[PDB]
């Protein structure tokens, strides 16, 4: 359930919020709602053991 | 009334001031516009 972000596209300002949930391109080919090649989904989870 | 944000609809949180003769409705939300803003009076 607790879940973070480690990809985006520019540093965020002070005391602003990010809920949106697309799927992040770092490529030429777009990703277009799927998770394929050079397609990476931004909320990762952490995994408390 | 302004409307302020990135994108309009959804995908993004929009802010959204009503101004009326009665009150103001400052809302940070997603809501629903069209292409065209305007308030309907009738």
């Amino acid at each position: 359930n607790y879940l973070y972000r480690l990809l985006r596209k520019s540093k965020l300002k002070p005391f602003e919020r990010d809920i949106s949930t697309e799927i992040y391109q770092a490529g030429n080919k777009p990703c277009n709602g799927v998770a394929g090649p050079n397609c990476y989904s931004p909320l990762q989870s952490y995994g408390f053991r | 009334g302004w409307i302020f944000g990135t994108t309009l609809d959804s995908k993004t949180q929009s802010l959204l001031i009503v101004n009326n003769a009665t009150n103001v409705v400052i809302k940070v939300c997603e809501f629903q516009f069209c292409n065209d803003p305007f308030l309907d009076v009738y």
